[PDB]
């Protein structure tokens, strides 16, 4: 156990935590303040660059069907085996 | 019933069965080297490249060893 | 989860900073056959065969900063983890075999049907196909696997010693002073030749590997090399 | 003006057995034993020849695989299918077994085992183990137990019968 | 009756089993040097040739091993 | 009387077996590489077909250290 | 329900498991000297360089057998 | 719960392991003798240094047999 | 099981005799008894097997 | 098990027999007589084994 | 385990036949004798292995 | 596992098969028949070996 705790990074200075929602709508919310201006069409590469494939794996979510259980992504235990929630 | 029972002396077991692949390496090294003599006396005007490539060829046998010496330390201290 | 640390390369850094503001030749290569992948003359070939010698020669001197010094104690491997070394095996090899593909020359892969017209084509050529596209992959995943395995189990053998080592030298050195000091001479001496045949052994066996690394990598883009012949 | 190569004019050639052929049963080893351009037996059918080469002995008996042998100075044996036994003794030279069944066995000296004196060989050992002792040089030392070897295996050759 | 038992220290077991198929690998390694020191001293000249195929082979064996020492992992870590 | 038992640690133990099969595997691809270096040396005229056939060795022997894996990994899961 | 056993003797067969592991190191000192012999009849005038490796061939040997050695001794005294 | 046990027959098991390895340093003897005789044959004038040198090879290996032999007697009598 | 190799030992030696003699004849005594000294040798490890296998099996 | 290596070595006589007979055959009314000497000795160390199988196997 | 020892020394002494007969396919006929009396020997091992076999299998 | 001394001793079979042909590329079908010959034996071995595993197998 001793030796193996001496194959880790010597250097940490800080740690920092973000919830997916937050960093995910934050995102979402600057994509849209750059691609509403008027002088980018919705045809444009861009545009569809920037929309068609999130909304294609939104989609793809959305109609999942699945007959097992996921466990909640960002659960505050995940190292149980024996308890999915 | 469910029972749980963690049994502590296990990790020699495991040990002494790590040490077994060192047989095949310890065989392997000296395998070279009877090569080795066995070529220098067909063609002794290379003796030092053939303890060149003997050499390079000991060390890659060597490093499974090695490997299997590493788990052995890792189940004695655990 | 943003975790943010620093390499251990610092004093290295300033020290290639101040050693290299100035031109300095090199002569001596880890890796020297990928400068000559040609042997006989007359032979060249239009694909880009010499675009992996940058690459080469940034991964054998980072890859060196970092085992080489880690004999140094208390040096950090700061990259020692299985996933980010399968992360760069997996740029490196699928980059080069991607731009095979993109190529769009499907005669290339026709070696891929192992043997001749005489075996049989569907139990036995399209078989051997079969294994040897997935050597292909298992070749990138050993190559990673024993870059980080050699390390590892070098590592751990060498603090284990100099753990033993640091016991008997301080724990049992009054031994010199009593009766039995001759058992304790032949022990400090047999823990010296170790202490030296390790770290020789460690040394050779960090050039070896990086060698193999890059090796490995060379072969994959020879495997699909094709050369003309000047006329 | 182009010249016949000296071989055109020997008519007694090698007969190799093409590898995709058939095998045939052969009770009888075609023998050549020659001695500086001179045989002393040609194409002589026999049941078998013993042969002294650097590794070891061989005996040669009809249908042996094809193999080249460098001979080293000791005897010969040829053993006939009536059941005659016929020694010779070499002291060097070259033997080509085909598997076709022959062996063509060329020595730079062949002499029946009967010419050499048993008497005549021990004095030369001592002769020459003396001159071993006063040879000058590494060189001379060298040839000097060159003979020896060959005189001991004279001598130890009829010492055997 | 139903009983459900679940032994702790086993995996130290299946870890030194795993380990011992370095003994193979790591005697093939010394067998090809082993042909390739007795093999270069039969033909020089090609020397360079067969060494690049004897790391092939090499890069061909130490794989495997790695299959063997990944499972150790597997298992001493689960 | 009828007891059962059921030992949930007993798959390490039939994965480390398996995975000792890989020695012969291993020692196999050895010969294989050890004979090709001593051919290539002997007949350097027929370089590439003793590779292509040499090739083709290893990957029957490859094929069964796969199966021999899948072994290993049904009863490493299952 | 959490039990913890504790099994004393294990000691005994992980050491054992170890000295297998002497098996191939044996075996392969003689296999060296045996080739040793070999080349020293077909070129008897190196019969000290042949010895030296022959030396040094055993040394490395002898090595793999004391790191086995080491674990024996140390589970028997643990 | 805090369990501990001690089984007083697997000192014997340890002991019968250790004795293994003797048929890893049996075997290299034969070697050893195996090859000397071709080496007389090839080389019949050598037959007192070759003699010597096999000689030499027998106690080393033996050696490696007594170290394990060592842990078989104090396995058996501990 | 020690004695596997010992056995097999023994049949290496008794191998490579018949052709060391077949090579040389003349030395057949010479080989012989080195042939014999050697399965001496490894009779000896023989019986120090036998040995520990009685008295584990008579303790 | 020890049988494994007594079996297999006496193989090993018989594979090496056959090549000493095929290298010099006028001697293998002599071969044989040693052949058959190892296969004497390399039997007799499998009855021990056999006899411990025996022992343990009625006692 | 011990058949493992008896197949593979058959296995070895035919090997070898295959090498003498090649090298001097007129004397076949001796070869063959001789290895058929070398698996007689090494099946006899092996009919012991399968008597402890059956003689503790129904027991 | 005594399997494993089968499927080696047969390819040593083969493996000197292969040479034997080489050396004495004409006698290819006596080698083969006794290669066969010595692939049934083994096989038997293996055999007796499997009789034994189903039965145990099954009981
Ligand atoms: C909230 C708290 C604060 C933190 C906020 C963080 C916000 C995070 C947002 C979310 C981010 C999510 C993703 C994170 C992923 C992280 C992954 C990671 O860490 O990977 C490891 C990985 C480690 O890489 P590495 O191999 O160690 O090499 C990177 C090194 O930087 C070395 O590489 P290199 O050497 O190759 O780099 C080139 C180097 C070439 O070499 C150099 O140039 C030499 C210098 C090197 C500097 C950089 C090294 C820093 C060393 C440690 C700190 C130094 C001391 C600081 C003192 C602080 C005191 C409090 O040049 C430079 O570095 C250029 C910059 C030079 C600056 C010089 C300034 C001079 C000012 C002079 C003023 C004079 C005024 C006079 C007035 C007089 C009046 C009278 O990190 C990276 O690759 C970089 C990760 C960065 C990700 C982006 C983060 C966002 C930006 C944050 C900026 C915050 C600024 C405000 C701070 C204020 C103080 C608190
Ligand atoms: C090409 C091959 C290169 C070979 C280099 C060979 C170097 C030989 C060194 C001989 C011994 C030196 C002893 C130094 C002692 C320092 C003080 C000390 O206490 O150290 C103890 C340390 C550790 O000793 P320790 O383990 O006894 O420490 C005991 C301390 N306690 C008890 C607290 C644990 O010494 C070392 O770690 C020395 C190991 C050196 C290994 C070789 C490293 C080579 C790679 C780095 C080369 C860097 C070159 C850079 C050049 C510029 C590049 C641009």
């Amino acid at each position: 156990s001793n030796p193996a705790d001496h194959f880790r990074p010597n250097l940490k200075a800080l740690t920092l935590y973000a919830e997916r929602q937050h960093y995910v709508d934050r995102w979402l919310h600057v994509k849209e303040r750059w691609l509403a201006p008027w002088y980018l069409p919705w045809w444009s590469p861009l545009f569809q660059l920037g929309t068609w494939y999130s909304q294609r794996s939104r989609n793809l979510f959305l109609v999942e069907n699945h007959l097992s259980y996921r466990p909640y992504k960002f659960r505050r235990n995940d190292e149980d085996r024996n308890n999915p929630y | 019933s469910t029972v749980a029972i963690s049994v502590q002396g296990l990790h020699y077991v495991g040990t002494g069965l790590a040490a077994i692949a060192l047989a095949g390496v310890g065989l392997g090294i000296g395998t070279i080297f009877g090569n080795l003599l066995v070529a220098c006396a067909r063609q002794p005007n290379l003796t030092k490249m053939l303890f060149n490539y003997a050499i390079l060829g000991f060390a890659l046998t060597e490093a499974i060893g090695l490997f299997a010496l590493m788990l052995a330390f890792l189940m004695l201290f655990s | 989860m943003f975790l943010f640390f620093f390499c251990d390369l610092f004093w290295l850094r300033l020290l290639l900073c101040m050693y290299y503001c100035v031109w300095s030749r090199l002569c001596f290569i880890v890796y020297f056959n990928c400068l000559m992948l040609i042997f006989d003359f007359l032979l060249f070939c239009l694909f880009d065969l010499y675009l992996f010698v940058g690459l080469c020669l940034f991964l054998l001197l980072w890859f060196m900063l970092f085992n080489l010094y880690s004999l140094i104690l208390y040096y950090c491997i700061t990259y020692l983890n299985l996933y980010l070394l399968f992360c760069i095996v997996f740029l490196l090899y699928i980059a080069f075999l991607f731009l095979f593909c993109f190529l769009c020359d499907f005669f290339l892969f026709n070696n891929l049907l192992v043997g001749d017209s005489f075996m049989d084509v569907f139990f036995i050529r399209f078989l051997l196909c079969f294994l040897e596209c997935f050597s292909l992959l298992c070749r990138c995943l050993s190559t990673f696997l024993r870059l980080f395995c050699n390390l590892l189990s070098s590592h751990f053998l060498l603090l284990m010693f100099f753990d033993f080592f640091y016991f008997i030298f301080v724990f049992f050195f009054y031994g010199v002073f009593c009766y039995w000091f001759i058992l304790f001479i032949f022990v400090f001496c047999f823990c010296l030749l170790f202490y030296v045949f390790l770290y020789l052994l460690d040394l050779f066996a960090a050039i070896l590997q990086l060698f193999i690394f890059c090796n490995m990598i060379l072969q994959l883009i020879m495997d699909f090399l094709l050369f003309l012949l000047f006329v | 003006h182009d010249l016949p190569e000296g071989f055109e004019f020997m008519e007694h050639k090698v007969v190799n057995k093409d590898i995709h052929a058939p095998h045939e049963n052969l009770e009888t080893l075609r023998l050549t034993l020659t001695r500086q351009d001179e045989f002393l037996l040609r194409e002589e059918p026999v049941k078998c020849v013993t042969v002294t080469g650097t590794n070891g002995e061989y005996g040669i008996y009809p249908g042996h695989a094809y193999k080249i042998v460098q001979l080293n100075p000791s005897p010969l044996t040829v053993e006939y299918t009536d059941g005659t036994t016929k020694k010779y003794f070499v002291s060097g030279g070259f033997a080509h077994i085909n598997n076709e069944g022959s062996c063509d066995v060329n020595t730079v000296e062949c002499t029946l085992l009967d010419d050499l004196d048993l008497a005549i060989a021990e004095k030369e050992l001592a002769a020459q183990q003396a001159a071993l002792g006063s040879a000058k040089d590494d060189k001379a030392k060298s040839v000097v137990e060159i003979r020896i070897s060959v005189i001991e295996a004279v001598i130890a050759a009829l010492k055997h019968h």
